[PDB]
């Protein structure tokens, strides 16, 4: 059989129990609104040097399209920065950053969630970005995935 | 050392900085605040459509009750799309012979000016004591887009995004949940929303 | 046309009253002196208030 | 008189807002609900 590290990586266990009220609440929200059925989410952060402009909006929209295209991992994306009504909440006070919350397949800790986080990072990083704009995938699920990866390392 | 013992739940403190999660956290904390990266979600579900002003009043009451809780920075929802009250929503905002007639016309314009001053004063101070959304505003596409994000397709439930003050992954951050649930339950009391189901979720 | 505008404004005021009644809002309160003379409050004030 | 009725309704609201109290009825709330056509916006 393979090494213990690989087997442990491919047989991870979700950190939260199913009976946990928080997980139940998140799944209830997902199923009621008919958007998703997971319980783990990550927040992609677009940081810019100068205040973000229209080209930043175009890049953001293209990235959102790419995310929503991949139905395997990404289940639902709420583009608050995209709509003008809620655009104030997403963008920072200085106007040099903006974040979008993305739901990934699989619950936190579980290997499926780690794979989904890796796919999200790949999508957010591989695309050519406007000069001065950088993408960073952060959040609780990303932190859990990094924790497991560093322990195994 | 027993009395001073305490625990924290933020795993970014237990990792090297070079990891991608720590880098993203560093960027976000440079620009945003910490609580925004780990928000909360609350869903109040009923059995009837809430896409009408009468239920909007109760929804805004619930939002105010949630925000007034200690340690909660801002709450955004269908009645507060960007965390601030919707503009032009306060009640005060809603509030020879020819020569004689013209003077009354001039007086009316001055009274019209007076009402504008009060509206601007209430808008600038972000007052939120009173609230009313006229039925016409429900027809505008701006609220059509909003109601498809913060409300279910059948309109039986509405989601709230709750953002803490400071780091939300501390002991107090985990202890604020019961206060929020109690506040929501008390806000619902006495309204047609009685009998609803409340779900609280998020990292905390 | 000004008369029609007044009626439309009158309709608008009714909608707000109906919304506040349906929502059972209780933030503000005022009972006009005339309503005190109605027999409905006369019966009530003899039950919940001393003679 | 209305002036004291304002204070009475304030007391009733303060009592109802207390945790664990379902409904409070009084001269300003004969059936446990606010009297219809009593809100200021109604007058407006």
């Amino acid at each position: 059989v393979p090494t213990l590290d690989e087997v442990g990586e491919m047989r991870a266990v979700s950190m939260a129990p199913n009976d946990a009220p928080s997980t139940l609440a998140i799944k209830r929200v997902g199923q009621v609104f008919e958007e998703y059925d997971t319980s783990s989410s990550v927040m992609i952060v677009l940081e810019g040097e100068e205040p973000l402009g229209i080209e930043a909006h175009a890049f953001y929209d293209k990235m959102v399209a790419d995310l929503r295209a991949d139905t395997e991992h990404v289940q639902h994306v709420q583009d608050f920065w995209g709509d003008t009504l809620t655009a104030s909440g997403a963008q920072s006070v200085d106007g040099k950053a903006a974040y979008v919350q993305v739901y990934i397949a699989g619950d936190q800790g579980e290997s499926l969630a780690n794979e989904s986080v890796e796919a999200v990072r790949k999508i957010a990083t591989e695309r050519e970005t406007p000069s001065g704009v950088k993408a960073y995938v952060t959040g609780a699920a990303a932190t859990s995935a990094d924790q497991r990866a560093e322990g195994d390392a | 050392a027993l009395p001073g013992y305490y625990t924290t739940y933020d795993d970014r403190r237990y990792l090297p900085d070079d990891v991608p999660a720590n880098v993203g956290y560093d960027a976000a904390f440079r620009h945003f605040s910490q609580a925004k990266m780990n928000p909360d979600l609350m869903m109040v579900e009923t059995d009837r459509d809430l896409r009408n002003p009468a239920d909007f009043l109760v929804i805004d009451k619930i939002a105010k009750a949630l925000k007034n809780v200690h340690g909660i920075a801002q709450v955004q929802t269908i009645t507060r799309p960007d965390g601030d009250p919707i503009e032009h929503s306060t009640i005060p905002y809603t509030i020879n012979q020819y020569q004689v007639q013209k003077a009354q016309q001039d007086q009316n314009m001055a009274m019209q000016e007076n009402a504008t001053a009060m509206s601007q004063a209430f808008d600038a101070a972000k007052n939120d004591d009173s609230f009313y959304l006229p039925p016409e505003a429900f027809e505008t596409d701006d609220f059509q887009r909003g109601m498809k994000l913060f409300m279910s397709p059948d309109g039986h439930a509405v989601r709230f995004t709750i953002i803490h003050q400071g780091d939300p992954l501390t002991e107090e951050g985990t202890a604020r949940m019961d206060e929020l649930k109690v506040a929501a339950a008390d806000a619902i009391k006495g309204t047609p929303f009685e009998g609803a189901r409340i779900y609280l979720g998020g990292s905390a």
